[PDB]
């Protein structure tokens, strides 16, 4: 059933699961025509599905060519993310098909779970967490990839870059979700405190600095420090 | 007419006999039912006095055989059986009547209710679903399960209803997994009418059979099974414009006949708000909106 506060470790045993996001899938400006009414113009988007435990993201791009001569595109989107998720889970071996999908939007329910009639024994469940992965867009190299693209196209990143190799799955989720929270509540300040640093560099195969532990702990807090704040801000406190 | 004779009444309890009923008092000399009309599928079912839980009953056709009541005092329950004697049956029919023991089918002229409610329920199909082949007659309770309940203990026990599963290789086309989950019409039309009822009569008289279980025993699977098969005509944007004309004039009796006080357990909120104003047929049930709206407006 639904992920929560209680049942948060089961994401790093090691039974292979995904997180499915849909939030960047289906993306419009919204801007004024020549007789002054208003219309929508879609932006290439993409579905954000992602292995908590080992940080393997399958970033699905959605070029706007899929929208062309569709109809009520919100609720399609839905169903193209769950068409693209199945197509994914099809074309991985069966020692690596994940055996729960964990959507971040309840909606996805439905949609993924026609899409996964041919999986019975794959679980499909909610989750009650308020996870950020909506501020994927705001990796710089994500959100370069998905605006370049010219066809669909799949890419696959590590968004953890090499943590793993000096810290716990555990703690690296919750390093990546406390720095999407900070983007989510404040882009320009949250990608200031990342980048203020020249000589922290983002090594090519990477998507965020090369930080040595102290650093991380610095930055740690200083996203924790701009995402309280931004609170306060908001509700003037 | 026809008759259903009783051996006798030991316990108190009260009789329905389709629509109607009566109560009877513990050895009260009540020698059954007369004047029922020929021609349509009957019930006749039972909740003791004692014991309110289990409704109990019978589905039977007169024109399969002479059938009659016995209490049994071993299993404790009214029990149907036939007599295959026709000379006895008679005999015995006569000498009730002739002393007036019997309650009349009180079937008012002007009346069709029984016949809108049992339009297309076929006693033969009902036999495929209550699964008991030595019997003319349907033994159905309060308590049976459905086999889809089963899935989801007895078989033999069980009410074999059409499986309807929205959420299932069956409804689901692949490759049109958006459009057949969205508009049933496919699963309708050519799964379930072309390939498993025949004909839209066909679907109709399970759906009637599914509502009047729900109705007179309260049985929870039947009820799940009426709002099932609702929903898929609901959920349908190419329905035949002749089915939905029924479909209004049955769901229509079928509230109708419904008790007032019933309705927060035998109706489904979610399903008729959709069949009434979300779903594609929101402009096509007019006579069942209508009743729906003044009898049931807090439903919705
Ligand atoms: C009363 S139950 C009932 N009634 C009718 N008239 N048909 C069916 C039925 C189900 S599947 C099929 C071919 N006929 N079931």
């Amino acid at each position: 059933g639904a992920m929560n506060s209680s049942n948060y470790a089961e994401l790093f045993n090691n039974d292979i699961k995904l997180f499915v996001d849909d939030t960047n899938v289906y993306r419009v400006t919204v801007h004024k025509t020549f007789e002054g009414n208003v219309a929508t113009k879609a932006i290439n988007g993409c579905i954000f599905t992602l292995n908590p435990k080992t940080g393997h993201l399958f970033l699905k791009i959605i070029h706007t060519s899929v929208w062309a001569g569709q109809k009520r595109l919100s609720q399609l989107a839905k169903w193209k993310t769950a068409e693209e998720v199945s197509a994914l889970v099809r074309s991985l071996p069966k020692e690596e098909q994940p055996k729960q999908i964990i959507v971040t939007r309840k909606a996805m329910l439905d949609p993924l779970e026609v899409h996964m009639l041919d999986f019975p024994n794959i679980a499909i469940r909610p989750t009650e967490l308020r996870l950020p992965f909506s501020a994927a867009m705001s990796i710089d190299k994500l959100s370069d990839v998905v605006m370049k693209a010219t066809e669909p196209q799949m890419v696959l990143f590590n968004i953890y870059d090499d943590w793993l190799d000096r810290i716990s799955s555990y703690t690296a989720f919750s390093r990546l979700t406390l720095l999407l929270r900070a983007l989510k509540t404040n882009e320009e300040s949250a990608k200031m405190i990342l980048l203020s640093d020249p000589t922290i560099t983002i090594k090519s195969y990477h998507l965020w600095p090369s930080f040595t532990d102290e650093q991380w702990i610095t930055i740690e807090s200083q996203m924790r420090d701009l995402i309280l704040t931004e609170y306060g801000r908001k509700y003037n406190v | 007419m026809n008759t259903v004779p009783f051996t006798s009444a030991p316990i108190e309890v009260t009789i329905g006999i389709d629509q109607y009923s009566f109560n009877v008092k513990e050895n009260q000399p009540f020698h059954g039912i007369k004047d029922i009309p020929i021609g349509h599928v009957h019930v006749i079912h039972f909740q003791h006095a004692d014991n309110s839980s289990m409704r109990y009953g019978y589905w039977f056709d007169c024109r399969m055989g002479n059938f009659y009541i016995q209490y049994d005092p071993k299993d404790g329950l009214y029990k149907m059986m036939e007599e295959r004697d026709g000379a006895k049956f008679e005999n015995i029919v006569h000498n009730f009547k002739e002393r007036q023991m019997m309650v009349s089918y009180p079937k008012i002229d002007e009346d069709d209710t029984w016949y809108n409610l049992t339009e297309f329920v076929q006693m033969d199909k009902i036999r495929k679903i209550v699964r008991k082949d030595e019997n003319q007659f349907s033994y159905v309770d309060s308590s049976m399960t459905t086999v889809q309940e089963n899935e989801l203990s007895d078989p033999a026990h069980s009410l074999n209803y059409t499986v309807i599963n929205f959420k299932s290789r069956e409804a689901i086309r692949p490759g049109h997994e958006m459009e057949d989950f969205l508009d049933k019409s496919y699963y309708l039309n050519t799964v379930m009418l072309q390939g498993i009822f025949k004909n839209s009569s066909n679907y109709f008289g399970e759906l009637q059979f599914a509502f009047l279980n729900a109705m007179f025993f309260g049985n929870y699977g039947s009820s799940l099974q009426w709002h099932a098969m609702i929903e898929l005509i609901c959920s349908s944007a190419t329905v035949p414009k002749h089915m939905l004309d029924k479909l209004d004039e049955i769901l229509y009796y079928q509230i109708k006949t419904l008790p007032e006080q019933y309705s927060d357990i035998l109706l489904n909120e979610r399903v008729w708000n959709i069949c009434l104003y979300s779903s594609f047929q929101k402009n096509s049930l007019h006579n069942t909106e209508k009743i729906m709206e003044n009898k049931y407006p807090e439903l919705l």
